[PDB]
RNA sequence: UAACUGAAGAGUUUGAUCAUGGCUCAGAUUGAACGCUGGCGGCAGGCUUAACACAUGCAAGUCGAGCGGGGGAAGCGGACCUAGCGGCGGACGGGUGAGUAAUGCUUAGGAAUCUGCCUAUUAGUGGGGGACAACAUCUCGAAAGGGAUGCUAAUACCGCAUACGUCCUACGGGAGAAAGCAGGGCCUUGCGCUAAUAGAUGAGCCUAAGUCGGAUUAGCUAGUUGGUGGGGUAAAGGCCUACCAAGGCGACGAUCUGUAGCGGGUCUGAGAGGAUGAUCCGCCACACUGGGACUGAGACACGGCCCAGACUCCUACGGGAGGCAGCAGUGGGGAAUAUUGGACAAUGGGGGGAACCCUGAUCCAGCCAUGCCGCGUGUGUGAAGAAGGCCUUAUGGUUGUAAAGCACUUUAAGCGAGGAGGAGGCUACUUUAGUUAAUACCUAGAGAUAGUGGACGUUACUCGCAGAAUAAGCACCGGCUAACUCUGUGCCAGCAGCCGCGGUAAUACAGAGGGUGCGAGCGUUAAUCGGAUUUACUGGGCGUAAAGCGUGCGUAGGCGGCUUAUUAAGUCGGAUGUGAAAUCCCCGAGCUUAACUUGGGAAUUGCAUUCGAUACUGGUGAGCUAG
RNA sequence: GCAAGACUAAAACUCAAAUGAAUUGACGG
């Protein structure tokens, strides 16, 4: 399953933008109910803490800006705890090497959900195959192209506009003419937004 | 027995059992003649009974009615028991 | 009788055989004397199709083991 | 090439057979202290040599009797 | 205490006891109810608690509790019972499963409908 | 180059406090069950209870190239088929966990042993005889099953002959086998048969050490413990026996007694531990209950026999038959667990020279959210912040970019086309090498030319068509613990893991709105470990919280001053065997990914053997004087 | 054990406390 519902709700609860609604003039001032958690009495609530609410809301934040559910997320964690480095950055690199996220980052698909219907509908090519699993771990060097019968639809070319002035990071060398990939090695805990405090997630999964 | 081969095996078991019983009884009878002669005490009678009993024991051990080690044991013990007679 | 045969353990519809030297009365996937190689009939990509320890094979065909038909033709594929 | 044990003769009243006590120091698995355990072996001396109190040496043989598969090699300390 | 004391006499475990002896390590149990009646709670509580007196296929005969508002049990009803004791009723250590063999689901329920055997209303 | 990385606390005794101490809670797990809900796929798993009773079908046959008879299609016959007898198989594979606390199992070692088929190696396969089935004739019986009279062949049986080696010898000697069949030109090949050896396999035997409780079970044993003669085994042995001697086992737990298949492993845990022994592998035991043996290389034989028993069934009353803990299936019991499916295509197994036949093993398919893993149920924009619901101070707030609206997309499901791989081979066609009168025949080896050969199977997979179209629920919201308001109710109805809520503004009951958490699932019950340092080895205590015996003396035991020599038992180090595979872990390899499958390592911390080191502990000798 | 009894020594069931030391009050014939 995947979450199919109101999306600005998730940003209003998580406080931050969350990067959903990849919009022309969203600017997180498209809902105008921002700075106000959802619901009948989410208004008079700025929030203090619980130290379990803190860990939980950190985890839900990281989970909702990648579209992962809780079973897959806990599997990511159990794998990242196994790799030799630190657990939190291992986890962030696992979430970074997913195919739908790499598609979002290279520029095709405006959101991570549009980049997920792109992948699920086989409009993507990974080293030649027409994959349709959004959770495939792209490895260093893999080539990510658009499919031939799906590179003239305006949805991707007009998302390539939002791809600039926004992104195409260091660890991804993408040309917007051939519509191609070559994702190079994974990022580190210096290339990703630093407000994500993944130590909260590591301490949540040790409760 | 349920299948036809199981009852054929039962038939053949009956026939083999009769045959083997005759041969095994024969071996025991010759050993008993040797032992009765030994208890008699005479050395000539004992040695002739032993000379008659050895080929029957060897014959029935060749056919698998008794094992060859059984045959060797009888041939060894009866011999040691007739050599002590004289 | 000692035989050299295939023991089928893989996945459903994707067999993977261990070439084993065993006593022929044992179950196909049960007790064996010695594993000497393997056979992967599908073996896509970079995977090995057939590995067959030749000196152990020769040692056992010397002690009187009898290969199967399949293991005979496979031992023909090797050393060649 | 053989397996030898050493002990003390605790009985000799049986016809040409001794009872020997082998002492062993087995370490406790959980509490890690070597505790003394003992085992009585019915061994075979055909000459009726060893007397109760001797220190002797035995070696495992084929069975000589029901519960007697050890045979004496010599007396170390004729006490 | 001392090492020698531990090697001589070890450390003894006190095995626990089941709080649901009449279930016989089964998750639930079928019973036939011989008495449907009401009890009053303990010291600080006040109610008319609906209780069932079942004979179980495991040979026991125990009192279980009927949860929810409104039931249809009588004598000779075949019910499924499970663990879980009611705090203020001393000695009731079982619950009747609503929506089971003879115990129907609670009526007019719309929240926590799984726990009362109520089907989704349409 | 990795094979490792690891440990959280809360509530509750009081007016409050600190402590002690129980109880309870948050995690992981499951062959689960139950409630509500339910789209798909891939992998697994699926009577845990009555080792309760079983309808019906199937689960062990095969060989005519061992042998007589027969029977008949096509042409007096040749091909073919097979009831008998005789080979081999039926001791495997499959099921179960009742019994079993040690004749089991695990680890490490041993002798005194056998071992069909297979591999090498030797020496042979000479010549006779008497039968018995089938068959024919009659007969008993309801049947099952039998009887009688003749006739028969054989690789069935038994003599005789001859033994490289084999066996017994008192060392001189003595003793002991076999069987032919087939293909080609009496000769050769094979396939058999005999006698041995040693290799494999497989099994039997022995030793030591471990393997749940219970002392509110302390004595047990009289073939019992040992010896000798004899007998018996494939083999050591009180295994059996007669005699002799008296022993043997026990508080390091004998005997008795409750429980229990055991291991690799599994779950949990930071570990140390603790629970556990489904599925997979090994070992053992068992086959309706209790005995017994036969035949065989192997059985004291799951679908063999005999005898006893219960139970079921047929009967003409005389008699007969049967054994799902094989696969399906039924009744029953139960909270609860599936189809009376397909094929031998693959891997095996049995028979056969082969052709081939058999195979409920296996490979597949069905059913079940039972688990794990994967995917889907759309994606963008969209404010008049519509309507409606809910709250409201009646203005507004909230549901909410949510919806409409506009623009796209087509996974999976549906419908069409293609489409691997699982099949190595065999048959024909030519040759080479052999063996041998022989280029025959038979073995092996090549080469290309076509025939074949897939249960699954509409296979995976690929490519088109259509259309947002076919696809979201469950628990919770007082604290622990993430998430709150209204209305109804009024110590009632009810809720409840614990604390506790409810007596007229209930954030705790019921409904609604909103929200949180999970999601094709979500809750509840049950169970194990955890948190619990709450049995404390790692890692606790005992003045007053539970806890120092009333006090001594002493047995077993534990532990013991200082110096020195020696030993090398403990201890340490190395080497060498072993520690099955699977699993766990690490690298990496294939499935579109993941589950899953798989290569190699690491590990298996053990035990054994052997070599070394002697500080410490122990032994032994010698001293000393602080106890 | 003459007996009175002593010693060894449970379980079902039940409760969510029981307890120690100290503190602030109140009370004390
Ligand atoms: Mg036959
Ligand atoms: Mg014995
Ligand atoms: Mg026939
Ligand atoms: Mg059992
Ligand atoms: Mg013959
Ligand atoms: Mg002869
Ligand atoms: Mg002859
Ligand atoms: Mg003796
Ligand atoms: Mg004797
Ligand atoms: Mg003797
Ligand atoms: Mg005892
Ligand atoms: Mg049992
Ligand atoms: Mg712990
Ligand atoms: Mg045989
Ligand atoms: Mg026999
Ligand atoms: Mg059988
Ligand atoms: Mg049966
Ligand atoms: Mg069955
Ligand atoms: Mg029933
Ligand atoms: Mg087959
Ligand atoms: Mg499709
Ligand atoms: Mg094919
Ligand atoms: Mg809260
Ligand atoms: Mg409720
Ligand atoms: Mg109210
Ligand atoms: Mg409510
Ligand atoms: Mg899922
Ligand atoms: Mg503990
Ligand atoms: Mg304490
Ligand atoms: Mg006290
Ligand atoms: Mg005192
Ligand atoms: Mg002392
Ligand atoms: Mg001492
Ligand atoms: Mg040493
Ligand atoms: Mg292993
Ligand atoms: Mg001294």
């Amino acid at each position: 399953a995947r979450y199919i519902g109101p999306k600005c709700k998730l940003s209003r609860r998580e406080g931050t933008d969350l990067q959903l609604k990849s919009g022309v003039k969203p600017f997180d001032v498209k809902t105008k109910k921002a700075n106000k958690a959802p619901g009948q009495h989410g208004q008079a609530r700025g929030g203090k803490q619980s130290e379990y609410s803190l860990q939980l809301r950190e985890k839900q934040k990281v989970r909702r800006i990648y579209g992962v559910l809780e079973r897959q997320f806990s599997n990511y964690y159990k794998e990242a705890a196994r790799v030799k480095g630190a657990t939190g950055e291992n986890l962030l690199k696992l979430l970074e090497s997913r195919l739908d996220n790499v598609v979002y980052r290279m520029g095709f698909g405006s959101t991570r959900a549009e980049a997920r219907q792109l992948v699920s509908h086989r409009s993507i090519t990974l080293n030649g195959r027409r994959v349709n699993i959004a959770s495939i771990q792209v490895k260093a060097g893999d080539v990510i192209a658009v499919h031939e019968g799906a590179k003239q639809q305006l949805r991707i070319k007009n998302a390539i506009e939002l791809a600039a002035q926004r992104g195409i990071p260091a660890w991804i060398e993408v040309d917007h003419s051939k519509l191609e990939g070559t994702f190079k090695a994974a990022p580190d805990r210096s290339d990703l937004p630093a407000e994500i405090n993944e130590s909260l997630i590591v301490e949540l999964y040790s409760k | 027995a349920n299948s036809a081969q199981a009852k054929k095996r039962a038939r053949q078991n009956v026939k083999a059992r009769k045959h083997n019983a005759s041969l095994r009884s024969m071996v025991r009878t010759y050993i008993k003649r040797t032992l009765s002669a030994i208890a008699g005490g005479d050395y000539a009678v004992a040695t002739e009974a032993y000379k008659k009993a050895v080929p029957v024991i060897d014959r029935m051990a060749d056919k698998g009615i008794i094992h060859k080690n059984k045959a060797a044991r009888h041939k060894s013990r009866l011999n040691a028991q007739v050599k002590a007679l004289a | 009788m000692v035989v050299i045969r295939l023991a089928r353990g893989g996945a459903k519809k994707r067999p993977f055989y261990q070439i084993v030297v065993t006593d022929s009365r044992n179950a196909r996937d049960g007790r064996f004397i010695e594993r000497i190689g393997f056979f992967n009939p599908t073996a896509q990509g970079q995977a090995e199709k057939l590995r067959l320890d030749a000196d152990r094979f020769a040692h056992w065909v010397s002690q009187g083991a009898q290969p199967s038909e399949r293991v005979a033709s496979l031992a023909a594929q090797a050393k060649k | 090439t053989v397996r030898t044990l050493t002990g003390k003769v605790v009985s000799d009243k049986m016809d040409k057979s001794i009872v020997v006590l082998i002492e062993r120091r087995v370490q406790h698995p959980l509490y890690g202290k070597s505790i003394r355990r003992s085992t009585k072996l019915h061994a075979h001396d055909e000459n009726n040599v060893a007397k109760i109190g001797d220190v002797v040496t035995i070696k495992e043989s084929r069975p000589i009797s029901k519960t007697k598969a050890w045979t004496l090699v010599e007396v170390v300390e004729a006490a | 205490a001392t090492t020698n004391q531990l090697i001589r006499k070890g450390r003894t475990t006190l095995v626990e006891k089941s709080k649901v002896p009449a279930l016989k390590a089964c998750p639930q149990r079928r019973g036939v109810c011989t008495r449907v009646y009401t009890t009053t709670p303990k010291k600080p509580n006040s109610a008319m608690r609906k209780v069932c007196r079942v004979r179980l296929t495991s040979g026991f005969e125990v009192s279980s509790y009927i949860g929810g508002e409104g039931h249809n049990l009588q004598e000779h009803s075949v019910v499924l019972i499970r663990g879980g004791r009611v705090k203020d009723l001393p000695g009731v250590r079982y619950h009747t499963v609503r929506g089971s063999l003879d115990c129907a689901g609670v009526k007019d329920r719309n929240q926590s409908r799984s726990k009362y055997g109520a089907k989704r209303p349409k």
